[PDB]
């Protein structure tokens, strides 16, 4: 999401990244703006792993989740 | 289907029947009372129990111990005035079950028996 380019997890851990629960992502978004103006704003996004530990007004704030198929992951 | 739970997959089995389980048994080998007794031996437990109140008289000398003989089971001893008295804490994915009352944090449980060692035993 921040980069926009795939890699598969496996070189990942290849490269021995290190999981967090928590994460941010720093996306550049053009503002529009009236007269043509453009001001290149870095909007931060929060990313979790484990939905559950979130309280009702996070819950409220989340926007988009991926679904990996099974349903069993969204009971609860 | 484990027990009357019901399960789409072999994923969520491992990631919700025996993670919780394995973190709730993590949290009690972590505990500052944990003891190993030959894998779970009556005869140690009854035996650490004695010498640590032998140790401490007007203490009372409660320990937690994995059980091999019930695996997913703890023993936990515990000798107020004379022989010590030994019980079973089953690990579920709920938390603890211990004298017919569920405890999702093993220091809800610990505080429950300290308060109420003194009641009779379910069952008997």
């Amino acid at each position: 999401l921040q980069d926009l380019k795939f890699v598969p997890s496996d070189e990942k851990k290849k490269q021995g990244c290190q999981r967090e629960n928590e994460t941010l992502i720093q996306r550049r978004k053009d503002q529009m703006q009236p007269g043509g103006t453009a001001i290149s704003v870095t909007v931060p996004y929060r990313v979790v792993d484990q939905p559950l530990k979130l309280m009702p007004q996070d819950w409220d704030r989340v926007v988009a989740v991926f679904v990996q198929g099974p349903a069993w992951q969204f009971k609860g | 289907w484990i027990n009357s739970e019901e399960f789409e997959d072999l994923d969520e089995i491992v990631a919700r029947y025996v993670q919780p389980m394995a973190s709730f048994a993590r949290d009690l080998l972590n505990h500052k009372y944990y003891q190993d007794c030959s894998g779970g031996d009556r005869k140690k437990l009854e035996e650490l129990l004695i010498k640590t109140k032998k140790e401490k008289p007007t203490f009372i000398p409660y320990f937690i111990c994995a059980c091999k003989e019930l695996p997913g089971k703890f023993l936990l001893g515990y000798q107020p005035r004379g022989k010590p008295r030994i019980e079973y804490v089953t690990v579920t994915p709920e938390g603890f079950r211990y004298r017919g009352q569920i405890f999702p944090t093993v220091n809800g449980l610990f505080r429950w028996f300290k308060d109420h060692y003194q009641d009779p035993v379910p069952g008997i």
